[PDB]
């Protein structure tokens, strides 16, 4: 099943449970949490749906809202799970090689375990220091050094 | 953890999910995979095996339509968590099966 999309079979208010609130670009949230959980409430405290959320998911509609039912609720990536960003600004990126840790697909790759993993906090308007960035293998990241990108966003990070 | 670490070695051939702290709580799963039984007796408690070996068991028979109470399941499984393991001692036991 390649489709991410969640159906709801009955207009149940969703009840998610075990998650972390944090802030995205838009009014929605990304959970940060591995473990989460879903319910429905329609009338009484029976729940009809649980499903399954993972790490990194955005939700289509808030938490307690009375959904309709047929409309997806929560929407994320059914193949990577993105990193999510504590601090809002400029990334910045630390040793930073071409030709090694660097593949053109800007898109460029961050770095090779194999090859040779910089950690660094993401900047709060140019290069101000404010958060561990960790590049496992073949991670890749698409901004660039002062693309002064918002919390609650990232780029593709093409898992190995 | 505060004090006693738990060093633990992955032969890096399964990928680690918890890439942050998260104050990750005993129980947690560090990687994807079909856990064995006897690591969620010792962690997650005498409770979660019996719910775990109970939903497994009657998944195969609920599947071919078959009732079995799950009376039945909990009493076998009874059977299987005798033989406790001693970790003290001065009272005549020390690091024995009985």
């Amino acid at each position: 099943a390649a489709e991410s999309s969640i159906q709801v079979k009955n207009k149940g208010s969703i009840k998610l449970s075990n998650v972390k609130s944090v802030v995205n670009s838009s009014g929605k949230l990304v959970i940060t949490s591995r473990n989460t959980e879903l319910k429905l409430i329609d009338e009484f405290g029976r729940t009809k749906e649980s499903y399954k959320v993972p790490y990194g998911a955005v939700l289509a509609k808030g938490d307690g809202e009375q959904v309709a039912g047929g409309e997806t609720v929560a929407n994320w990536d059914p193949h990577t799970m993105p990193v999510i960003t504590e601090v809002s600004g400029f990334v910045r990126f630390t040793d930073m090689i071409d030709g090694q840790t660097i593949t053109r697909q800007s898109s460029l790759v961050v770095l090779d375990s194999a090859e040779r993993r910089p950690a660094l906090k993401i900047v709060d308007a140019q290069g101000n220091d404010v958060a561990q960035y960790f590049l496992p293998g073949k991670a890749i990241v698409q901004l660039e050094d002062g693309v002064q990108i918002s919390s609650g966003d990232t780029l593709a990070r093409i898992p190995q | 953890d505060g004090s006693d670490p738990y060093e633990e070695m992955i032969p890096k051939w399964r990928q680690l999910n918890v890439f942050e702290g998260e104050r990750v709580e005993r129980g947690d799963v560090i990687s994807d995979g079909p856990e064995a039984p006897h690591d969620i007796l010792r962690l997650r408690g005498v409770h979660a095996v019996t719910r775990y070996i109970v939903n497994e068991v009657q998944d195969v028979y609920r599947l071919q339509g078959v009732k079995i109470n799950d009376k039945h399941i909990e009493v076998i499984v009874r059977q299987m968590l005798r033989k406790a393991t001693i970790v003290n001692a001065g009272s005549s036991d020390f690091l024995e099966g009985e």
